């Protein structure tokens, strides 16, 4: 009787992963589907060619990641002078203490 | 039928979801998967009750339909042997030794392979996974509550 | 087609990095795109080519392409694509490990087994002008890029 | 007129954050080398104890 | 005949960088005052105005035969590329002077400038050291890494 419930729970769980994932299939083929005649799309590829040139994420993107990102290893670099700080008192107490 | 258009129209749905079938039909192995995934927590037995005792060769040389498989599941709602989670999470206290509310890992998956109908070493390491722990053991209790939500 | 606001269709981002491409895009800065430009552009881009076929497209759409124009024709043919964020997340769900490949074979028998049936002629024409290891081994991670055409 | 520019004006100082992280980073890039040195002769001092 | 012809057709990348072009065009933006790719005279003007204390007249008409008509993004980086053909990145020349200097630094001196310019065995005269000792910053000798000088040549150390 308990088996039941156990197979049944494999079967609905089992079950779920292929709803999203048939759905998430859906959003392959179809981002697939259209590439293939845009692929051949002479205006496309004389195009990409250009936003190298544009970059639209500018300063908005790049000062944001560089302030959160410096932040980030401020402390990361700070952090580690202060594990080296308690290493070199561990290491010349031991050194001490040999 | 004895069943509402409402639901009805969600399990049609549900079952459409296969697809891998050559069209609207469905293998006899895979109708306890439909069978289970919809609703309900019917056994081998019932299932092959249901499905007019199959042979061991018809099990994946015949095809069945959606009219028949709606009186099937309507058969397993209405006509059914399981039981409420009161009686699973007593049933487990057998193997508790020390009796505070743990069994061992090991144990649990050995009864669900040898005992009852058997499950293969794939299904029972699924059902077991996540409930880790230190010292090895599985609350019953929790294993349950977390199978009837499923 | 459905014939809606050209606005609503593209993103900000998007609609924004359309309309700095449509104003660089212009030897002659004026709201009208003809063929000459288009013809200086490829000439100073691939080093001189000459490829005349490509003027037999106009026809397709009234007159000259416009600005306006210029968008609805984007939005015609880029529609059903999604970003890469959105892409790369959709392709983590199989896998499971998230080791940036899958099979080659994996991958056309998913495209083959499940909603939109891709005949094998469609598979294959995905790798006639892209690289590929000798090991198999897709690199989704790295083909992301290639797919917008953002090489050569 | 490279000097001015109201708009590049952000991107030279747009750089010192980079050029910040990097000045940064390299301090962690040998703050991990002297950690680790500082691990071994800790681990080497702590072996001959 | 607004609409110039192809003139010469330069590529925009033979080996310029990204950032150099988007230098490139923010700088374009702020002279262009129609805010449309065609500076004109009215603009170089303005510029010079406010930056060089005004031209002497003949700029904007020199200026102006120096380019094929109303100058806008695409010509005005075609024209910077040609004129730049030939110059190699400043990187190339950095490692060049620090695997030159016997240091191990990348350092040049006046006196050691002076003698790798002419007795090395080049056409350099005198009048051509001068105008590089004058174009040197403040300081005539490079007693630092090769970096001050490209970083005062390109305004941008990268
Ligand atoms: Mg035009
Ligand atoms: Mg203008």
């Amino acid at each position: 009787g308990f088996q039941a419930c156990c197979r049944g729970y494999l079967a609905r769980k089992a079950f779920a992963k292929r709803q999203q994932q048939l759905t998430a299939m859906k959003v392959l083929q179809r981002n697939c589907a259209a590439y293939l005649k845009l692929r051949n799309w002479q205006w496309w590829r004389l195009f990409t060619k250009v936003k190298p040139l544009l970059q639209v994420s500018r300063q908005e993107e790049e000062m944001m990641a560089k302030e959160e990102e410096l932040v980030k290893v401020r402390e990361k670099q700070l952090a580690a002078e202060n594990r080296l700080t308690e290493m070199e008192t561990l290491q010349s107490q031991l050194m001490a203490e040999k | 039928c004895d069943f509402s258009e409402e639901q009805t129209a969600e399990f049609k749905e549900a079952f459409q979801l296969f697809d891998r079938t050559g069209d609207g039909k469905i293998l006899y192995s895979q109708c306890g998967d439909v069978m289970r995934a919809l609703g309900q927590n019917p056994t081998n037995a019932e299932v092959m009750k249901v499905l007019g005792n199959p042979k061991s060769d018809e099990m994946n040389l015949k095809t069945l339909k959606f009219e028949q498989f709606l009186p099937m599941m309507q058969t397993i709602a209405k006509n059914k042997d399981q039981g409420c989670f009161e009686d699973y999470v007593e049933g487990l206290r057998v193997f508790d030794k020390e009796g505070n509310g743990t069994v061992m890992g090991a144990e649990i998956r050995h009864v669900l392979v040898t005992l009852g109908e058997k499950m293969t070493e794939e299904e029972v390491e699924q059902l077991v996974a996540g409930h880790e722990d230190s010292n090895g053991c599985i609350n019953y209790e929790e294993l349950v509550r977390m199978v009837l939500s499923g | 087609r459905a014939t809606s606001n050209v606005f609503a269709m593209f993103d900000q981002s998007q609609i924004q990095e359309f309309k700095e491409a449509f104003n660089m895009i212009d030897q002659n800065r004026d709201g009208f795109i003809d063929k000459e430009d288009l013809h200086d552009m490829l000439a100073s881009l691939g080093k001189n080519p000459t490829d005349e076929y490509l003027d037999a497209m106009m026809n397709e759409a009234p007159g000259p392409i416009n600005f306006t124009m210029f968008l609805t024709m984007f939005g015609e043919k880029l529609n059903g694509t999604d970003p890469e964020d959105v892409i790369r997340n959709a392709f983590a769900c199989f896998d499971e490990e998230a080791t940036g490949t899958i099979q080659e074979d994996y991958l056309r028998e998913l495209l083959t087994t499940m909603g939109d049936r891709f005949t094998d002629e469609e598979v294959d024409e995905l790798y006639r002008e892209a690289p590929i290891d000798k090991k198999g081994n897709f690199n989704y991670i790295e083909f992301t890029r290639i797919l917008k055409h953002g090489a050569k």
